[PDB]
RNA sequence: GGAACUUUACCAGAUCCGGACAGGGAUUGACAGAUUGAGUGUUCUUUCUCGAUUCCCUGAAUGGUGGUGCAUGGCCGCUUAUGGUCGGUGGAGUGAUUUGUUUGGUUGAUUCCGUCAACGGACGAGAUCCAAGCUGCCCAGUAGAAUUCAGAAUUAUUCGGAAUUCUUCUCUGCGGGAUUCCUUUGUAGCACAAGGUGAAAUUUUGGGCAACAGCAGGUCUGUGAUGCUCCUCAAUGUUCUGGGCGACACGCGCACUACAAUGUCAGUGAGAACAAGAACUACUUGAUCAAAAGAGUGGGGAAACCCCGGAAUCACAUAGACCCACUUGGGACCGAGGAUUGCAAUUAUUGGUCGCGCAACGAGGAAUGUCUCGUAGGCGCAGCUCAUCAAACUGUGCCGAUUACGUCCCU
């Protein structure tokens, strides 16, 4: 319906991004998408998710896959330490530590 | 509640479908040659069958981490209860999975068609295959279309059987223009079903 | 069936000849000798191979055979 | 005491064949009561379409057929005996589900 | 606005389904709750566990 | 591809950006009034919020049942349902090219047997796989049967509590069984015909898979398979509203119903198989101190419920009606009530009641399709499409024949 993202909920699904390492989102636009951080089961409008992806992909930011209408999005090196700096910290992901 | 029984097994089928599609899409250039997996009360543990298993695996496990949590997050299995391991082919000259994916790197390479196919029959026949073909087709020289293949060796067509006997792959391959499709057919040496053979007696 | 193929007169040449003082003019205890020294994985062949070699003991109690050689 | 219903369902003929025949040897080492195995009638699941992809030259038709098996076995033990009887590397496929009869 | 894709989200019709791979909207099998396209389903029906016997 | 919206690609109008990314108090929403098809901030007037998310220029990118199937991949159809296809070494020819791979018999078969400048091989055919028909082991408190004791009815036989036992029927994972096996004829090795044995006697029956070459055959409306193209911010993108794909006393293909007495109507009897079901399918009882269709209440489910699956052809010694006529044949067209599905029945969504039946039609010109035994023909039932609608397709069972077992006249 709009790909206007509020910044409170553009954070929240970087959070996820960072801790979990990695994002699949049904490619349907009418419906939403769910994420467990913490015990919060915040959603996001899967028009929204799909907007905010694009953005780092074309700069390089994420590798990407599609299969029976599920994407599929992992974020680079690049990306990596893009998303340190924006949510200032020095993790490492998850699947990369251990 | 509890689903039914046709339900069940349906249910249950198109699950493995799926799952082969996405690890197909993911460990192609790796060399993804077959998965299986068995359920347990502890876990659902999943078996890959890849000839480069070390760049399947990643550095600490870091790909086999990324692809173990891509599927945890699309069926919502609970944390600790999936489980991927990663097994070694034992030849690689006798799976048309493998040995198509060696024909496509050399295509998108600059590679000789004859010459590229020359290597995949010469490899498979002398890796110990019964026998072979290999068939490229599509725009391979000029704004027509054509069918270029190979033979060698002795290889069914017909029956119920041939579908154990013999073992075929296909792959769609991106040119600077138009589409090329490859095929490679190998059979693998239960007896014929139509062989006799008689004991020599004392 | 009408006619027997080369597959079936083939091997039932061979059986003749590796086991001859096994065999008789009788169909059914030829097809339990035969069954037990040739290996196939069908037994309409099996059936077709006693068949046939029943056939040839009958000639070979007249004259001899082309192709077969007892030695 | 009480009756514990054990049902064995795969898409393979063989796995359920190899399944069932372990667990009668290992119920005649508990010196278990037996019920069965019993050979309940199996389902055919069947889909037909046409094989053409655009609806051109003669209307031409395939089937694909499933099969379904099903076993069942009655036995005479306590809970603690069936658990035991059962807890084996059941091959993939197959799926045994653990009923108390009334 | 508060139209946008109004009739949609009904979801009641031949136009609410989609395949499960192609994501397309015509000649769908639901036969025991299946959901694939007729073009889909000869291509995986191996996976699935359907042969070809007669 | 049975289109009410959607599907929709077409027509008349209104929106949204779903132009990422870079270079040079932004902006997003809202009450009331007006504009409007719209109690749609679409825009205008008036204000009031939300806060760097996007806004204005360019490049670029994305999208598009947009284009070429004569740029392609894949798949499918046909040539072609036939018995075809092809190497190596050797012989012959200046060479293209030939032999094998022929000539006789036989077979559905380039299937086999003899002869031979050949000999060796390969694929196709055959074998393999699936289902039906006969049978062995195993097996049932999700299948059944027999027997004995309590009960109840007629004047031995019937009906519906407790028990024992047991696999004839049902269920099915692996096996058995048929092989020209036996006799005779015509006989000049391969085989054929009649008979026997037998559940089955000739590819046992019905299917599936099927070589080598080709078609400028179809599909870019399946697909996140694509080359190259087109349009791209009041757009061929996308959404919303309305209409169309259903329009006509015209032509053509394929079906359904009939033209009656070997019948129509009204009763009564006996009696299948394959399937599907939310985990929606369906029973019983109300409604019923008064049409049908409906409504409404309790419960039950996957060899356990539906179900002792009460199908229609069919049968009736039913001492029923009609009597050869466009008639109680036929049921097109139209009128007036009422109920149900749906957000929405005005181009009828469908079903039920009464009425119209004065609409052709009395067996069909020239032409023409399919068919050899549980077959043709006839009869219903499930599945699929599906909120509602099957004169269609994919399967299943029930009743069940006439003719030939030949030839090369037509193709
Ligand atoms: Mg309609
Ligand atoms: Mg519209
Ligand atoms: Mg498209
Ligand atoms: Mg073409
Ligand atoms: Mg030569
Ligand atoms: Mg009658
Ligand atoms: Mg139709
Ligand atoms: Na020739
Ligand atoms: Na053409
Ligand atoms: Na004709
Ligand atoms: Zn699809």
């Amino acid at each position: 319906m709009s790909t206007y993202v509020p910044k409170p909920s553009r954070d929240n699904v970087y959070r996820f991004f960072f801790t979990e390492g990695v994002i699949a989102c049904k490619k349907d636009r009418m419906g939403t998408w769910t994420g467990t951080l913490g015990g919060n089961t915040f959603t996001v409008p899967c028009i929204q998710v799909m907007q905010l992806m694009r953005s780092l992909k074309s700069r390089n930011l994420i590798k990407e896959q599609y299969a029976w209408r599920h994407y599929y999005w992992t974020l680079n090196d690049e990306g990596i330490a893009y998303m340190r700096s924006y949510l200032h910290l020095a993790p490492s992901a998850m699947p990369n530590t251990q | 509640g509890p689903l039914s029984k046709k339900r069940m097994i349906i249910r249950d089928g198109v699950f493995y479908a799926e799952l082969f599609e996405f690890l197909k899409r993911e460990l192609a250039e790796e060399g993804f040659s077959g998965v299986s997996y068995h359920v347990t009360t502890l876990r659902t543990e999943i078996v890959i069958k890849a000839t480069k298993t070390r760049e399947v695996l990643g550095v600490n496990g870091r790909r086999i981490r990324e692809l173990t949590a891509c599927i945890q997050q699309r069926f919502n299995y609970k944390e600790g209860k999936l489980q991927l391991y990663v097994e070694r082919v034992e030849v690689r000259g006798l799976s048309a999975m493998a040995q198509v994916e060696s024909l496509r790197f050399k295509l998108l390479s600059n590679l000789q068609v004859r010459r590229a196919a020359m290597g995949i029959i010469r490899y498979v026949m002398e890796s110990g295959a019964k026998g072979c073909e290999v068939t490229v087709g599509g725009k391979i020289k000029g704004q027509r279309a054509k069918s270029m293949t190979f033979r060698d060796g002795y290889m069914i067509k017909s029956g119920t059987a041939h579908k154990s006997f013999v073992d075929s792959a296909c792959r769609h391959c991106y040119m600077r223009a138009g589409c090329i499709g490859v095929k490679v057919k190998i059979m693998l040496p239960e007896p014929l079903p139509d062989v006799i053979t008689v004991i020599e007696p004392k | 069936g009408k006619i027997r193929t080369k597959t079936v007169k083939r091997a039932s040449r061979q059986v003749v000849e590796k086991y001859y003082s096994k065999l008789n003019f009788d169909f059914y205890q030829n097809k339990r000798v035969i069954m037990d020294v040739t290996i196939a994985e069908s037994k309409k062949l099996k059936n077709k191979i006693a068949g046939y070699t029943t056939h040839i003991m009958k000639r070979l109690a007249r004259g001899p055979v082309r192709g077969i050689s007892l030695k | 005491g009480q009756t514990v219903r054990l049902t064995i369902t795969s898409r393979n003929a063989k796995a359920v064949e190899s399944v069932t025949s372990q667990l009668l040897t290992r119920a005649r080492d508990e010196k278990v009561t037996i019920h069965g195995p019993v050979r309940l009638p199996t389902r055919t699941l069947k889909i037909t379409t046409r094989k053409t992809p655009c609806g051109n030259g003669t209307n031409t038709w395939d089937t694909f057929e499933l099969k379904i098996y099903k076993r069942i076995i009655d036995l005479h033990a306590p809970t603690e005996q069936v658990k035991k009887i059962t807890s084996f590397t059941m091959e993939s496929g197959v799926d045994v589900s653990i009923t108390i009869l009334d | 606005l508060d139209q946008w894709r109004s009739r949609q989200k009904i979801g009641m019709g031949k136009g609410a389904r989609c395949c499960v791979i192609c994501s397309n909207q015509k000649a769908l099998i639901r036969k025991y709750e299946l959901n694939v396209c007729r073009q889909c389903f000869r291509e995986n029906a191996e996976h699935i566990g359907f042969t070809k016997l007669r």
